[PDB]
């Protein structure tokens, strides 16, 4: 049996760590919900 | 059980110790997570039970106790925050500018951030604190890095 435990409030944090890039990708989505790259 | 709005961990005692299999959002009495986290199984919250109400394997989303409530959308221009809830670690906000998943059925925002498997279901927020989608379903690009879609459901 799975169970849930509270982890926090949902709030925007001012001055949070800023990272990650912004890739523009061509993708396909199948019937099983799997994303794949179109090339 | 506990029904206060906020982010929650999805745990299991089926495997060794207590294992975090994912994350979800409690909003307006409904718990929202990704389908691959629970596979549609019932959830426990203290002594209370949460039963699935809606789900779809292709969208990779599921809601418990009521219909999908999250309807905010990424504006296509601004930075957002992943409110990451990693296994055994404290909730942390990570700010990023989303990229784009271009599909035959339209464009979807995407977040280039890599976290452990049990982080799927962590909410992605706009500057107003509104959940614009959940993190955890995406693809592994050329350099072996992970990129998640910003997955949002439909509010009937
Ligand atoms: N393929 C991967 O590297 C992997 C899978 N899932 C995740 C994150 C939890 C979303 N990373």
């Amino acid at each position: 049996d799975m169970y849930i435990e509270r982890a926090g409030d949902i709030t925007w944090e001012k001055d949070a760590e800023v990272t990650g890039n912004s890739p523009r990708l061509d993708v396909a989505l199948d019937e099983s919900g799997d994303f794949s790259l179109v090339e | 059980g506990e029904t206060t709005d906020g982010v929650y961990r999805v745990m299991t005692r089926r495997l060794l110790g207590s294992t975090q299999v994912g994350v979800g959002v409690m909003q307006e009495g409904v718990f929202h997570t990704m389908w691959h986290v629970t596979k549609g199984a019932a959830l426990r919250s203290g002594e209370g039970r949460l039963d699935p109400y809606w789900g779809d394997v292709k969208q990779d989303l599921v809601s418990y106790c009521g219909p999908w409530k999250l309807d905010a959308a990424w504006d296509g221009l601004s930075e957002v925050q992943l409110l990451a809830v990693p296994p055994g670690e404290r909730a942390k906000n990570i700010q990023t500018l989303p990229g784009i998943f271009k599909t035959k059925d339209g464009d979807i925002g995407a977040v280039a951030l890599d976290y452990p498997a049990g982080t799927s279901g962590s909410p992605i927020l706009d500057k107003c604190g509104r959940v614009i989608g959940l993190y955890g379903n995406g693809v592994v690009i050329k350099n072996g890095s992970y990129v998640s879609a910003i997955t949002q459901g439909k509010r009937e």
